[PDB]
């Protein structure tokens, strides 16, 4: 039933008595469900010392991964170029998934096409898809560039992207001078960040490799900035903001901030902003190239050093205090620009917030996950804050990365109780927050089901989720936030300290029971 | 204006290369009451032209996403690389009652996470290992399905041998499903492949069963996936009418419920497209008849309640009128409040395989007019039915392209658009109210009388929202 | 007892069994406390309509006020001028309170002095306190200006601020040319916002009134901006940012952004930034003067129109979409500058966020409080968002203000169930959220004790607090936020929708009970 | 040291005009100092315009003494400023149902407007008393905390209290704690102690109902900051004593009214509560002693001194308590003293802590190089001389400029003071702990409190943030 003035959605409609009895009768009549006490026994078993050991014996089964597949990152990389249409050579279902994945995180349109390779293309290759695909896409959506990647179907059957695009130009489906950069992105290799790296290198390949004879390193007196897989609008904007403040000529290579944030003013803009093709052609003339997230830009690095002849600085992701300091000092050395009073003051304000908030942050234990560069920057900042990154999980990390992070934990007393896990997933992490319970989780929206599980064992055991990372689907407009630089460190600090205080307020809300500690001032 | 819709159709086709122009011309039609052939106004269930940005999905989404995923006490293995299981993880709101991770597993993502080494040597040995690890860590699962992604067939694996060997080894139901994304043209073939996998590996498990206590009023809800509780709000009404719902497929469904479906007296098919296959088989093998019904809006629900009841005896028909009389003032209060707020407004739809025609009556129950609908993967029997639901001279479009859908909106200028997540923010930026007719915009249920109140409330809040008045800066 | 590796603070230490029994024996032995069931009976009574009717018959008793006294605002106003020392002529206890009040909201030093008027000033006035006070402060803390207000003791005994400062200069305690503006700020008149108005008018008086002959309106082609009582750093910064983007010459009169946010870089800065004495001297030469919070700047208004001959525009506080539009359109007209593409795009981005989040905001009911201008701007924005500001309370509002807000509620269908309360306090508001329960509160930190009370009746009845306003003591660094302009509207929108969704997640976290609606994507 | 402090003292004073320089010379001392009278003056007027940290007599009555009494409603009589700025600012912890039977963190006020200045607030107060009784029926007494204007305008709150008290058979306590009375919160303590004596303490002098025991005791001058008194009574009762009452921390009016029954008054805060303690000795014969529950050394010394005032059973249980907590606080020092040893601290607090916490710092191997009070008296400074070391710096009612300048030359590793000082020195790169509100931590009393105190001093002194005050490029 419904009362017209007060409509009930699924919650709490199905808590009505008649819906509750019906759901009880459906279960007892036809579901053959394990008795509740058998369910409770097993749930308790799944939280134990025992279950975790078996859980970490897994070799074949993955449960609740913390990574996506390559072509997802190739799409995001392609969206950062001017009037560029990302184009995934393979099956259509992938593209609908890529688009929907980014639609929900950015709450924005995401334009991307497939060439609809079918069962028949598996037997004789997808070259006809490529020729008609390029021609249709160019004619219908009018892009200045089409950046081509692959689904796993195209990879396994061996479609040669290079030959296929060349034949599409040969037989006149697209003009010969029309830019069609490409990159193979097998979903069974690496993860979504690898697809970003492969795509960017392919695009850098296209506009540069054959034109090096006229290139002089540093002639454009600029610094190239490669952001990598990045899903916070504020991270693109804070990097450009700091460089402009320093008066440093720069070129952001792949910059999707405009297309991922168009205004609602009565018209739909398929393309907006992005790195121009000329900025790509002129990149070799830069003083140097800075990789913002080097641990998933390895191939790009080799090309920037091998072909552009740039000596890429060894810089960590600009997260936290020390690593933003190092980023700014290295930019100052390359560009000759001094760090201005404006950025030195912003630094002191971040340190000020650390001094005012250290009494509530000190010793707080965290479980966290994400991409390799995002994770280690979060690790470093938590140490600078006096926190303990107890569980550090990176599903798509490698051994070299884990060693660099282990070295960081060793240089601080707050890394004493910390362990770095690679190749493990969120079901592994579920065990850790039960066995070695932390105070909070820092992770994406998938982590909400882990807090779900912890609360079921008991309120005392609940581990609240702090949403930082990708993807964040159950909150609105957090994709606008910043995690890099001092500004991003200021946002992370405030979120962390206030999550602690909101949880303290919750635990001291009980009148006459615990509200003696329900202080107005904290 | 039939002439203007047909000139609008040609105009938008003028952008395409000729091969795309000749194909798309056959999927764009203007409905005409003098014709319900479908085989003469529009073609469907064809290739998606390359490079035109189809809204379609794949056969994996049609099997794992749509039919198999919702089955709550089984664990469903996304067999292949990392992508498919992750992009599909808890994306569809197939609601269920259960203890997730212990006896229920819908919202989780089990996968074999194919590495290159599984491409080289094959994933059959990894799959058997994974089945054992599933059995160690999740002992209370009542079955396992293996949802084949793209590379499985490509490399030549045999999930069927693994399933029979491991199934016998563990005396457990293990369902191999050949739903690789390259098979077919859309999610549709995933429905068919999944229906056949159900038939072959699950449905017949209790053929020799003689314990199930049968009643004359036993029924099953076929093709309701409980988006936001759609099937729960449909089951309340059937059981108030005196029927006993033995099973629901796949929304909040258990494997035992599926296995007991051969026992029922009547199969109630909501989604014809995804579930007509297994319904015909149960009529041929077990003799159980099946009928289609519509629980969208008060008009269709009442028409459905009376048609279902007529298939039984006078006692059920009497209770049918009791249900109708009980909810009569409630849905009348909903219409009295919201229809004045929505009457005369025009709606354009584009969804999957049923809803593009099924929700029209509900919009009309609030006095709105569907000036355009379309499906992503419908067949000509879906379009035959759409012709009796749609009005004269309205525009119909099959597997519409993003460019086509944009252009069509620009000329027709509907007051509301109902479609999917990839379309929502395009038209919101154009200043046209949008309601998601897949996930119900995280609202719902929309089925039954209780759902009409939410559906009506949702259409009102968005179409009449103050934000739409503010798209133009006062100085522009 | 304590475990060395896990020290327990007051919470949860006092939940230990031995402390629980001790507290039980203290109560039963010597507290003579009312029986628990009598406490429950009275609590339930205090939530009823009956009680509310009695609560609203109050004429003498105020309980839990939502306002401070005048000199508090006079201090904040003075801190916004360059190297200015706020100086409150009266008793010293007030100043310790003013400083501590602002210390805890801004987590920053607050410089303010008193002249320690004692019992003996009651009989012979505080003139010796003024002469020695000015001289000491000027000599010790090296201010460039001393801005004088009054405590209520000085007001009641009738100290002539004008004569006291003039004689302090005559007898050589301070230099004659040393700037000493003053303003009477009786705590028994108006509220803290009135003290801000009184102080600013006194300072404008000081530097201009005797010099109007040489003034030509518009000669410096600037616009004067008076912010009023403002405790969000981002509100000062967003106004200056939008005008600079517009290329509009402006003078922010009273700007404490620098001194309320100095960097921790090893030295303490008593003064930082602020409006210069010249900007005040030259203010009459501006094209016009815009009052950002006009409903507590009337005295200032009359002086700017009466003496500077400026035609102050009829503008609402720039909060929300319509009023930021009107603010920018009026600035464009006065200055001749067009509204730039950057601000037109930012507007479209705010509208885009409104379209993406309207389904969760629609119909949501709010009880809110604060200062008059902040409140009506929050009301206006909530109506633009499809939400219902059911309880609108302004303890220091007046009748004309209530009429302007009532007119606003009448022009929108979302103000239909709304009532505006003036002169009522937070004990009144407690009753309203019980009898006419909303979904959330938007208010300052005092509102936390109302949510406490609501939860005690039942989880169904809990009204969660959304912290916007002044003072915010139980969270860290929210004073850095913005509430004005499009940027502030973007922050408020995000805060509101995510508070709604965080509460939905809490209510749907119970496994097998309510987690059918625990959606990953919202 | 010695000449190095004395020259720092004169060096900083050269900025003042001579009248302020001459006065402030008398309030700055370096530690035959058995007699305060003789090396520093205290409890005088503050110099105008020098930014004193002091408060008022209202803060001394409503803020510290009366406010914490949980089952009474305390009326801030006057304008809105005083009740609002002190609302829930002091963490005088209590158990109760706020708004129903307890009212500590609420703000009751008459909200003086100009009409009340003109015609007087005596009729408004009587009407307010009635409104309190209808809406808060479970209050067991009312106090009227006068703010500045009450005495200046010529009100008579004693008559209102006497008239209304009879009509309603209710305890109504007039407190004339107007902020201009005195030079600080000190007189508010004195005014509040006398208001207790005159209007509350004598209500059960002829009532010999309460069954007394030889071990009945009262905690006088513990306001339960973060639970300080709870962490103290548990030790006294484990020793076998019965704490009849705590004043005013989590204290009830009935508890206060039963204090004349006890055998011994345990005074923690001498400054704020010595007045009523001497009075109960004169009228009821109850002796009183001072004690210290800051750190294990002082707590043990206090437990054994308190126990010595009883019989062998209490002295025996004293050693049992000491032996129980011995391994606990030994683990705390073993963990934290290595991390704090040799570090130097400067303090500046109200009227007791500046001397009361020295032993706790030394239990962690720290050295208090400077302490001072806002509103202490010469008997507080006499007691300070024994606790402080040779050549340390003493300062009475210090100016913000003085306190900054002193820190700049001494360079302590930690500063212990209040909220108005915290963010000054944090920006200077010096670790700071609030020694008023315990920085929202605590308790710090007793053995359970020493663990928190040590953890708090460690977490702040050794925090990584302090090494980042200087940008690597300057
Ligand atoms: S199954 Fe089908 S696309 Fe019939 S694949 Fe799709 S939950 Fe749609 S129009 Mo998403 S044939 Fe169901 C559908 Fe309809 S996922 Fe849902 S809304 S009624
Ligand atoms: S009462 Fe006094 S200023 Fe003895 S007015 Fe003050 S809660 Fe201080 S040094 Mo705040 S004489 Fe208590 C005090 Fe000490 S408020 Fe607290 S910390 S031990
Ligand atoms: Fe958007
Ligand atoms: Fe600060
Ligand atoms: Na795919
Ligand atoms: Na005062």
């Amino acid at each position: 039933s419904q009362q017209v003035d007060k409509i009930k959605a699924s919650y709490p409609l199905f808590l009505d008595q008649d819906y509750k009895d019906m759901l009880a009768k459906k279960r007892d009549g036809f579901e053959e469900k394990y008795p509740q006490d058998k369910i409770d026994e097993v749930f308790q078993w799944t939280t134990t010392k025992e279950y975790q050991e078996l859980n970490f014996q897994r070799e074949a089964l993955t449960v609740n991964p913390a990574k996506a597949c390559q072509p997802l990152g190739a799409v995001l990389c392609a969206l950062g170029f001017e009037k560029t249409m990302p184009y995934v050579h393979g099956s259509q279902g992938c593209v609908a998934y890529f688009r929907s994945y980014f639609n929900r995180h950015f709450r924005e349109p995401v334009s991307c096409v497939s060439d609809s390779m079918t069962e028949d293309a598996a037997v004789f290759g997808g070259q006809q898809n490529m020729k008609d695909g390029l021609q249709n896409c160019k004619a219908t959506y009018k892009p200045d560039m089409i950046a081509v990647s692959t689904t796993c179907m195209a990879e396994v059957i061996g479609d040669d992207l290079n030959a296929f695009i060349n034949n599409s130009k040969k037989e006149g489906f697209i003009p010969d001078e029309f830019p069609v950069p490409f990159a193979h992105t097998p979903a069974f290799v690496g993860s979504h960040v690898t697809g970003w790296d492969n795509m960017f290198e392919g695009i850098a390949r296209y506009f540069t490799l054959k034109s090096m004879d006229d290139k002089v390193v540093g002639s454009n007196k600029k610094i190239n900035i490669v952001p990598g897989f990045e899903t916070y609008l504020g991270n693109f904007r804070v990097i450009k903001r700091m460089l402009s403040e320093m008066g440093v000529g720069y070129s952001l290579l792949s910059d999707p901030e405009e297309v991922l944030d168009t205004p609602a003013d009565g018209q739909f803009r398929m393309y907006a902003g992005g790195t121009t093709q000329e900025e790509m052609k002129d990149a070799p003339n830069a003083l140097n190239t800075v990789l913002l997230q080097p641990w998933h830009l390895e191939k790009t690095k080799k090309f920037v050093e091998g072909t552009w002849k740039h000596e890429v600085p060894k810089l960590n992701i600009p997260m936290g205090l020390d690593w933003t300091d190092e980023f700014l000092m290295k930019v100052s050395e390359i560009s000759g620009q001094p760090i201005p009073a404006s950025l030195t003051k912003e630094r002191g304000r971040l340190v000020d917030m650390m001094t005012d908030s250290h009494t509530w942050l000190h010793g707080k234990r965290f479980a966290l996950w994400g991409d390799p560069d995002f994770v280690m920057g979060l690790v470093k900042f938590l140490l600078e804050l006096g926190c303990e990154p107890v569980h550090i999980l990176c599903h798509n990390g490698n051994k070299r990365w884990k060693k660099a992070v282990d070295a960081i934990l060793a240089a601080s007393p707050y890394g004493k109780n910390a362990t770095v896990y690679i190749g493990k997933d969120l079901w592994h992490l579920r065990s850790l927050v039960f066995t070695d319970k932390p105070d909070f989780m820092i992770g994406n929206s998938y982590g909400k089901f882990i807090q779900r599980d912890t609360l079921h064992k008991g309120k005392e055991f609940e581990v609240p989720l702090i949403r930082i990372g990708f993807p964040i689907f159950d909150r609105h407009h957090l994709h606008r936030s910043t995690t890099l630089g001092y500004e991003g460190a200021m946002q992370i600090l405030t979120t962390l300290v206030n999550s602690i205080l909101e949880r303290l307020d919750e635990e001291t809300r009980g009148m006459q029971a615990t509200d003696y500690n329900h202080d107005l001032v904290r | 204006s039939r002439e203007e819709v047909e000139s609008l159709i040609q105009e938008v086709l003028e952008v395409y290369p000729e091969k795309a122009r000749k194909d798309r011309n056959k999927h764009l039609a203007v409905n005409d009451p003098a014709v319900t052939q479908s085989k003469k106004c529009i073609i469907s269930n064809k290739k998606s032209q390359p490079g035109l940005m189809t809204i379609r999905g794949c056969a994996y989404a049609g099997s794992k996403g749509v039919v198999w995923g919702p089955i709550k006490d089984m664990i469903h293995i996304s067999h292949g690389p990392v992508g498919c299981g992750q992009y599909s993880r808890a994306g569809r709101r197939n609601y269920y009652i259960g203890t997730t991770g212990v006896n229920a597993f819908v919202t989780m993502n089990f996968t074999s996470d194919f590495q290159e080494k599984d491409i080289v040597f094959g994933g059959d040995k990894k799959l058997a290992k994974l089945i054992d690890e599933v059995e160690t860590l999740f002992p209370l699962n009542k079955g396992i399905s293996v949802q084949s992604e793209c590379p499985i067939g490509l490399i030549g694996d045999d999930i069927e041998s693994v399933s029979k060997v491991k199934g016998a080894e563990l005396s457990k139901t293990i369902v191999p499903v050949r739903c690789e994304g390259f098979r077919g043209v859309s999610q549709s073939l995933g429905h068919h492949i999944a229906n056949d996998a159900v038939r072959d590996w699950v449905l017949g498990k209790r053929d020799e069963d003689t314990t199930f206590a049968s009643t004359p009023y036993d029924v099953a809800i076929i093709g309701d996936y409980n988006i936001g509780g759609d099937a729960w709000s449909s089951r309340i009404l059937l059981e108030e009418m005196g029927l006993r719902c033995v099973a629901q497929w796949s929304g909040d469904g258990s494997i035992s419920e599926i296995e007991l479906t051969p026992k029922v007296k009547l199969n109630l098919v909501h989604c014809y497209r995804s579930m007509n296959y297994i319904s015909r088989h149960m009529e041929e093998k077990y003799g159980i008849p099946w009928m289609e019904y519509n629980f969208f809006g008060p008009t269709k629900t009442i028409e459905s309640l009376r048609a279902i009841a007529a298939k039984f005896d006078e006692s059920i028909q009497k209770k049918c009128e009791e249900v109708i009389a009980k909810y009569k003032p409630e849905w009348e209060a909903v219409v009295a409040k919201y229809r004045p707020r929505l009457e005369g407004k025009r709606v354009m739809l584009y969804i999957g395989g049923l809803r593009p025609r099924h929700v029209i009556g509900a919009y009309e129950d609030l006095g709105m007019e569907v000036v355009g609908t379309g499906y992503e993967f419908a067949h000509n029997d879906d379009y035959d039915r759409t012709m009796k639901e749609m009005g004269d001279s309205t525009l119909l479009y099959d597997d519409v392209t993003g460019y086509e859908f944009e252009e069509f909106v620009k000329r027709i200028k509907p007051d509301l658009i109902g479609s999917g997540i990839k379309e929502k923010f395009i038209f919101q930026k154009m200043g046209i109210p949008f309601r998601e007719m897949h996930s119900w915009d995280y609202s719902g249920p929309y089925h039954g009388f209780d759902g009409f109140a939410i559906f009506a409330r949702d259409m009102d809040m968005t179409l009449n929202n103050p934000c739409w008045k503010k798209l133009q800066a006062p100085w522009e």
